[PDB]
């Protein structure tokens, strides 16, 4: 598929996940995932 | 992968309530579709 969906200008509509808490199943999916404010930061929105 | 679901009917002639039927009877399956389903809660449509 790099002559087919990688072209002339790429087809970057391909996301992907990197961080969850409750992991995959045999045959399961995650189609929308909560990302709220999981750390307990005083000072909201914080470097690093 | 997806959801079973297996029913019987059952003509009841013993009181209502404080009570549950004694006897047996096995449950026949009746329809089994494929949808893959992640599955926490349950609610009733009364």
């Amino acid at each position: 598929s790099n002559k087919l969906d990688s072209k002339v200008s790429g087809n970057y509509n391909y996301l992907y996940r990197l961080f969850r808490k409750s992991n995959l199943k045999p045959f399961e999916r995650d189609i929308s995932t909560e990302i709220y404010q999981a750390g307990n930061k005083p000072c909201n929105g914080v470097a690093g | 992968g997806y959801f079973k679901i297996y029913s019987k009917h059952t003509p009841i002639i013993v009181r209502e309530p404080e009570d549950l039927p004694q006897g047996f009877s096995a449950l026949e399956p009746l329809v089994d579709l494929p949808i893959g389903i992640n599955i926490t809660r349950f609610q009733t449509l009364l």
